[PDB]
């Protein structure tokens, strides 16, 4: 497991040299917008349940075959196991926004998730569609003008988007 | 490795949930002391290689035998002195990483983990390094919170070395 | 899945032996009640889709809010009603499988396993289904042992739903 | 694990439709001859030890090289391990006649038994010969006229034969 | 398999170290009795096949039923007698291996491991073998330490057979 | 696990024949020089620490890149893990000289050691160089004229050499 800082430190040690001035300033920028970064991490945590529920609802509304008698995701056993999985992806996406790094998600989650769904007969292109919808919402919630100090938490959305997109690609 | 951010994430993954309010504050309060840590790692970046030769001389005067005895694993020859300035630098280099990370992560995995098994197997002694490490702790001469962060991790290496 | 035959085999494989006289009787007595179970699953086969619309109407009168409130997960729209008749059918369809198998196997793996985690995560309520499931238990109007088998598994789903 | 009934139920759910009338009658036939089916399962259980012992005796009498100094099955350690294995096959064959289905045998036993014997250096064609002999006896015992009500427990022998043949093929 | 050398190595690998002084002596003292063991295995090499027919006759007189009863697993037929001389030879052959190895290793893995599960599953009886094995123990007629080594392993097979 | 004796016994059983006279004499030779064989096993055990320490020192003096910032063997964590590994090889080499057989080393150590170092990014050709140096010393120590009865413990050195060479080849 690595974070935004511990990752640059690892890059500095591999060359046996201290963290350059330009690198000290880079992480310095990460700290400067930490408040915005935390608000992002906090708005996803709160609206966690809603995001994965609607992402599931829209996914079954887009692919009714998969969740019906015959499809891979039928039975209460599998129905609850699909929501749970989307919830997992969202949890690690949130972990990554906190750390400013995608390692936690890559190891603990994405690692062998492509082969897993494959060895179970899960569409994969259906899970990716569940993540892309789970993304649309996450951006709308995490970037709401009401209740927060006005500003431009821009580079957070772009980063948030890179995490979701990374997860969806890792299964499809 | 080890850092309040990476740590708070792990203690949440175990519970199979997100971060608690008790943890959110721990990560939120990390960024508050982050500026002092980076400025500390900035001090080592510049005059950090200088403290290496400075500390290398200090240890020679503390322990004269390190530069006079045989040549198995001592700084007697000019070749062994280059390794003494090198070894001290590795300590200072890693300590600055602890300031950027905001935790004893670097020292834990880089120098502490496997410290004794190696030293007490190649003839090297902790007293040589601790002596030259206590030197820097005093002579680095940093300001306030910048000096606080630097010392918290300089003395940590001394605890593990003892 | 779960059935007295498959079950008696498992409890014998664990002992690393064949079936005991105490188990042989359990499987032998299964085939004795088997005819009633199949005739029960035959009743659902015919007028089983009919009980779906019948039970779908019953739940609407028990809980009027299910067909008047918003459109997130209620049977307000004609689209949501089609899902209510669908969901009730899945229950009746699975219950008939329990009669063929002679055990709560189908319900256990199909509807019971993962019941709550799903329902109480999508806004659906057990009371809606139990109400429309108790309806069938009375209105199905089966004979004797055929009605016995059907009820043993109709009420089972009610126990897990509560 | 699945049985004769639970398997048709699984086929009905995969299409989201009740068990058809023609399918209710099919299993109805299985119940009608259950008494004969149980007698088969009971005669193999009783004469279990005899069947695997003679199957072993005839197999060593047909292949003396395998059970001698040099052959794969030498040493008391391996000698008892061969009988034990034949006993396993017979036990699961009996399980299948009870369930009217071959799943229990396919999973718990046949699953990776082909690779097992292979990774140990067992002839495979010797084990199959041990099962074919273990079959001849099983049919003679399970289908004896004495001590049982007269009738035609025919389709049971054909089924019994399909289980033995299935097991032998799965190793050779 | 099992031998004082192979054994002393295993009990050292578990400790994650070399051999102790308490073990070094056990292996050092092995080679001291090694000459008697090899000379014992040399005796079986020559007149070892002879003791097979000799012991095969002994068991027939002890248990007359072994050569008169039916033909399932008895030495009644001339074919079954060839297997009796064969089975006894396997015992003597393995016992000599124990003398070369200096331990009950061969008997442990070759004849002892799986002894009962096989015998008492094919109709064979231990009493037949023990009887013909006690015969050899007396009639082999070895010297001193050569006879000591041979007997220590001849009687061992008798202990496991009982 | 097998030793010099138990291995010939295994070869004799595979043919169902006693240990021939010429084989009894072969092992008889092994016992005759056991005293020399033990002295070899005892001189390596004593000078164990020295051998692996100098082998490490010379290896870092021959390959400074590997043990510096960037190289695979940097960090106290990996530095101590390299010495420890050399120590392992030496321990099993000593085990083999005791048993007069190379089985213990082949199974407990060499088994999958080639793939291990590979899956971790260890040079392999560096480990082999550490063993070749660890050999030079082992021969000098184990074959010192002082403190021991004079003789020709020749075939022990050749055997000692075959064990070291076997280990080094098994990783490179
Ligand atoms: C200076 C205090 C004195 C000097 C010390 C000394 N050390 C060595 C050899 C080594 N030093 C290290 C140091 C590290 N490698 C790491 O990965 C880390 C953690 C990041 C550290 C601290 C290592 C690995 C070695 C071994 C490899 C090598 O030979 O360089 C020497 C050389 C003597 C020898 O080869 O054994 C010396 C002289 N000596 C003194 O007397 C000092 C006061
Ligand atoms: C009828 C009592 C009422 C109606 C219920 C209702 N349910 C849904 C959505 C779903 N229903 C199921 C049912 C199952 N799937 C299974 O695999 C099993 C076990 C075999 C069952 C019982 C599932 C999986 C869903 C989710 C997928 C889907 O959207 O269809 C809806 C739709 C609302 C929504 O999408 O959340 C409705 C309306 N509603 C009422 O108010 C009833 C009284
Ligand atoms: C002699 C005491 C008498 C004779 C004994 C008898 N044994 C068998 C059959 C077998 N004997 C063995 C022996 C071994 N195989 C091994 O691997 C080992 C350990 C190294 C031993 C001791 C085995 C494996 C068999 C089974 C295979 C075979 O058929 O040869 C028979 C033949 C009868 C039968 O086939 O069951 C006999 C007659 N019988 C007596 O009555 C004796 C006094
Ligand atoms: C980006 C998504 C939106 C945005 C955010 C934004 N956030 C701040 C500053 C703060 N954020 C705080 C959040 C936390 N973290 C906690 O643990 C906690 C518990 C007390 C809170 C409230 C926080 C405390 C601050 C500082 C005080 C404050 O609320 O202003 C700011 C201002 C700039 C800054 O970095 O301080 C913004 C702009 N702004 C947007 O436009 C997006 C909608
Ligand atoms: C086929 C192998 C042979 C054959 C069998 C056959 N079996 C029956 C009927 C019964 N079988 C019973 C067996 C059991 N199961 C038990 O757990 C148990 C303990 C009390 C018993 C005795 C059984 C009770 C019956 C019914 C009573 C009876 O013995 O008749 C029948 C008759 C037809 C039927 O299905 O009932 C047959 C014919 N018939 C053959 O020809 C084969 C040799
Ligand atoms: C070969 C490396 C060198 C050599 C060795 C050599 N060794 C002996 C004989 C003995 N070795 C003994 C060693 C042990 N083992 C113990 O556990 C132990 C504790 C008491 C000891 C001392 C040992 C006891 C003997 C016998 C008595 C003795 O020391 O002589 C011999 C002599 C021939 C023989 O096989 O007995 C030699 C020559 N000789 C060399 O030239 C190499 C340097
Ligand atoms: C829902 C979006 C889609 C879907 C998902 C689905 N998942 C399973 C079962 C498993 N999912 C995983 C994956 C993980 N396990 C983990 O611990 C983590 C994070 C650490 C992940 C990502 C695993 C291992 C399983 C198997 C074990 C288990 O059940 O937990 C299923 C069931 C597959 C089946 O056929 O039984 C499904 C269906 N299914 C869909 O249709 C959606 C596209
Ligand atoms: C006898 C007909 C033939 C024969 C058999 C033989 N088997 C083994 C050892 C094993 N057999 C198995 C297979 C199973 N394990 C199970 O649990 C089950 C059912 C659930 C099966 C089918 C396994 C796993 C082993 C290895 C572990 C063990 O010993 O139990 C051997 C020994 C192989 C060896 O070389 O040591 C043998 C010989 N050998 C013959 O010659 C007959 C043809
Ligand atoms: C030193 C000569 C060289 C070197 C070695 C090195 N080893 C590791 C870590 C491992 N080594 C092993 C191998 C064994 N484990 C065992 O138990 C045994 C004997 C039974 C052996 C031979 C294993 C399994 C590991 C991984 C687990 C562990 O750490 O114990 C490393 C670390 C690799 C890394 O990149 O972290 C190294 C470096 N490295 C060198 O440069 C020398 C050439």
């Amino acid at each position: 497991m690595l974070d935004a800082f511990s990752r640059v430190v690892e890059q500095a040690d591999k060359k046996g040299a201290y963290l350059s001035n330009d690198e000290i300033n880079a992480l310095q920028a990460i700290v400067a917008d930490s408040n915005k970064r935390l608000d992002v991490v906090n708005r996803l945590t709160s609206n966690a349940s809603s995001i994965v529920a609607n992402a599931y609802r829209a996914l079954v509304a887009e692919r009714p075959q998969v969740f019906n008698p015959g499809g891979p995701c039928f039975h209460h056993r599998n129905q609850a196991a699909c929501i749970r999985d989307l919830g997992f992806i969202l949890r690690y996406v949130t972990y990554s926004v906190l750390a400013g790094d995608t390692s936690v998600m890559d190891d603990r989650c994405l690692n062998g998730l492509r082969e897993t769904y494959q060895a179970l007969g899960t569409p994969g292109d259906a899970v990716a569609s569940g993540i892309k919808k789970m993304k649309e919402a996450a951006l709308k919630i995490a970037n709401d003008p009401n209740g927060i100090t006005k500003g431009d938490c821009s580079q957070l959305m772009s980063e948030l988007a890179s995490y979701f997109d990374r997860a969806a690609a890792a299964v499809a | 490795m080890k850092t309040p951010l990476t740590e708070a994430i792990a203690a949440a993954d175990l519970r199979g949930s997100y971060l608690s309010n008790t943890e959110l504050q721990a990560v939120f309060g990390r960024f508050n002391r982050a500026r002092a840590g980076l400025e500390a790692a900035r001090a080592f970046a510049n005059n950090g290689k200088k403290w290496a030769e400075a500390a290398a001389n200090h240890v020679y005067q503390k322990f004269p035998y390190t530069t006079q005895m045989q040549g198995p694993q001592y700084a007697s020859t000019p070749e062994g002195k280059a390794k003494c300035v090198r070894d001290i630098d590795h300590y200072l280099r890693t300590i600055s990483y602890c300031c950027v990370v905001g935790g004893t992560g670097p020292l834990d995995d880089y120098v502490v983990a496997g410290l004794k098994e190696f030293n007490s197997a190649l003839g090297l002694s902790p007293s040589w390094y601790i002596a030259a490490l206590e030197f820097v702790r005093d002579n680095h001469g940093l300001t306030g919170d910048v000096a606080g962060e630097a010392n918290t991790y300089i003395n940590y290496a001394i605890n593990a070395l003892s």
